[PDB]
């Protein structure tokens, strides 16, 4: 739908080009098929669009404002804590989302591109990849248990790992 | 209703739970210094009388 987070490139088609004196049962069958079905559908749907706009009703995104994370939280306030693990869940599920679609954008770009997909469709495959080892690093050896504190020390640790590697000179 | 009020009854739950388990170990040392010296109102344990000693003067001096 909105087509910068769902990108589709332009459905060129070529010119249907014709060599015989005979006919294709395709496009009058379509043409059939259009004025059979496609008109009393259109029909309906353009009532029930303007039934829509004789009474219009409008609804929104809920804006969640950001919160001390839990960083700046100290060890037994429960309080802060219970705000801090719960915009945490919150940007958890996000990333889930985010990762569902980059990966229906792969799938998407690799039907399209069909048979020559593993040269045309590396953008989003790097896309995928490091989204994936973001995600990698971010959530996955946690456990059914996972909370803002336990990745927080899944980030210490790997930045005590980094530290000790630019160590070496 | 909504949200805010699961969450700030939550929060108010909370705020509960964890002033009970801080009394709830507070009591505890509480308990432990007042037992081990007893400079507080508990674990008083009682004395003889006083007042049914005799002040009077005795037969004998040296009493």
């Amino acid at each position: 739908w909105d087509k910068d987070v769902y990108p589709e490139p332009p459905s060129r088609t070529p010119a249907p080009s014709p060599q015989t004196s005979l006919p294709n049962p395709i496009t009058y069958l379509t043409k059939a098929y259009d004025l059979v079905v496609d008109w009393p559908v259109t029909l309906v749907r353009e009532f029930i669009e303007r039934q829509h706009a004789k009474n219009r009703t409008y609804y929104y995104h809920r804006q969640y404002r950001r919160v001390p994370d839990i960083t700046e939280c100290k060890e037994g306030d429960v309080l802060c804590i219970y705000e801090a693990e719960m915009q945490w869940r919150r940007d958890f599920k996000v990333d889930q989302e985010i990762m569902n679609i980059i990966q229906e954008r792969l799938k998407a770009c690799q039907q399209r591109e069909g048979e020559n997909y593993q040269q045309n469709c590396a953008k989003e495959l790097e896309q995928f990849t490091k989204v994936t080892k973001a995600y990698q690093d971010r959530y996955l050896d946690l456990g059914a248990y996972y909370s803002a504190r336990k990745c927080l020390a899944k980030q210490k640790q790997r930045m005590l790992e980094e530290r000790k590697a630019a160590r070496q000179e | 209703d909504g949200p805010e009020k699961n969450y700030e009854k939550t929060l108010a739950i909370l705020q509960i739970e964890s002033e009970k388990a801080e009394l709830r170990l507070k009591e505890q040392e509480v308990r432990r210094l007042m037992r081990a010296r007893g400079d507080g109102p508990w674990y008083q344990f009682p004395t003889p009388e006083k007042e049914f000693i005799d002040h009077s003067p005795k037969a004998t001096p040296d009493n």
